[PDB]
């Protein structure tokens, strides 16, 4: 998964349609991620890239994983739409978000503290 | 334009859904599909007020963006003489670790 | 065509069919009433909505809102059934 230097500019708006701040994240030629400055929720940004690079979005807080047009987005020839959207998380997943976001790393089953430690990560979803 | 209801009475509770333009009466015959009572032998509310068949449950302030799915709202169920309305509470939560 | 969800509490929640089999533990339980016995009706009507959230959304999404005093135990509800 890397970025191809197409050097064919790209216009893009990174739309945040999440309640979440979103934080854009490119991969760079080698496939490292780059983290690009955050969107407050329903705000936009129109941003120059490039043909075949690639860009995924987490909330920047918690680094869950967010939707791009429904996983990940490649600028194309001209601007161009990057809808940022909540995905509809499993309810066990959305449960982890919001036990995590009260308690800082309680009454629950032993493979339950590994899911809350198993944290959302994007070197994870990487090699996904 | 879709409502999401919980129709609630005693500890019974259905989740279903209906068009804002749809009838009281026509949510009436939903609940006589399910709990298997004739709309006649149905009363229905919102809050305390009894609800006419013949309105809208848009009318009756059931609007797509207050009744959502994640958190739907509730129609209060009585049945046949007529009891009163009753519905049971949940069950209350721990408190907070 | 429809299913009943029962609490430990005794809550009756009367859903659609195919909004329950969603879970796949519940299919299992179906093969139609389901009883549950760790889960109180507070949980389980968040399972409910939960269950048309997802078949809606599955435009922009809205959060799916978790209080904090129900967020354990929905997350152990959550956990059993796999939802």
């Amino acid at each position: 998964l890397r970025s191809v230097n197409s050097r064919e500019p790209s216009q893009v708006i990174f739309c945040n349609r999440s309640p979440r701040v979103v934080l854009p994240v490119w991969l760079n030629f080698d496939g490292e991620p780059q983290p690009y400055p955050t969107l407050p929720p329903g705000t936009g940004r129109r941003i120059h890239s490039y043909r075949g690079h690639l860009w995924l979005f987490r909330d920047a807080g918690t680094h869950d994983g967010l939707l791009v047009n429904q996983e990940l987005f490649v600028p194309s020839l001209n601007p161009i739409f990057a809808n940022i959207t909540l995905p509809v998380y499993t309810l066990k997943e959305r449960c982890l978000q919001v036990v995590r976001s009260l308690v800082k790393p309680l009454d629950i089953v032993r493979s339950l503290y590994e899911d809350l430690e198993d944290h959302p990560n994007v070197q994870k979803d990487l090699e996904r | 334009m879709d409502v999401f209801l919980m129709i609630r009475r005693h500890k019974t509770t259905i989740f279903t859904d209906a068009k804002e333009s749809s009838t009281v009466f026509e949510l009436k015959r939903i609940v006589e599909g399910i709990l298997k009572r004739p709309p006649d032998e149905q009363r229905l509310y919102k809050d305390d007020q009894l609800l006419d068949d013949g309105k809208t449950l848009g009318e009756c302030g059931f609007t797509s963006q207050t009744a959502r799915p994640q958190a739907p709202a509730t129609v209060g169920l009585a049945f046949r003489t007529f009891e009163a309305l009753c519905i049971e509470p949940f069950s209350s939560p721990p408190e907070l670790p | 065509m429809y299913v009943k969800l029962i609490s430990s509490d005794g809550h009756e929640f009367i859903v659609k069919r195919e909004h329950a089999l969603t879970s796949g533990t519940i299919k299992a339980m179906l093969s139609n009433e389901v009883n549950f016995r760790e889960i109180p009706s507070h949980v389980l009507s968040k399972v409910c909505m939960y269950f048309t959230y997802k078949v809606r959304y599955t435009t922009e999404i809205p959060e799916f809102p978790i209080a904090p005093e129900i967020a354990l135990e929905l997350l152990m509800a959550a956990n059993f059934l796999d939802c």
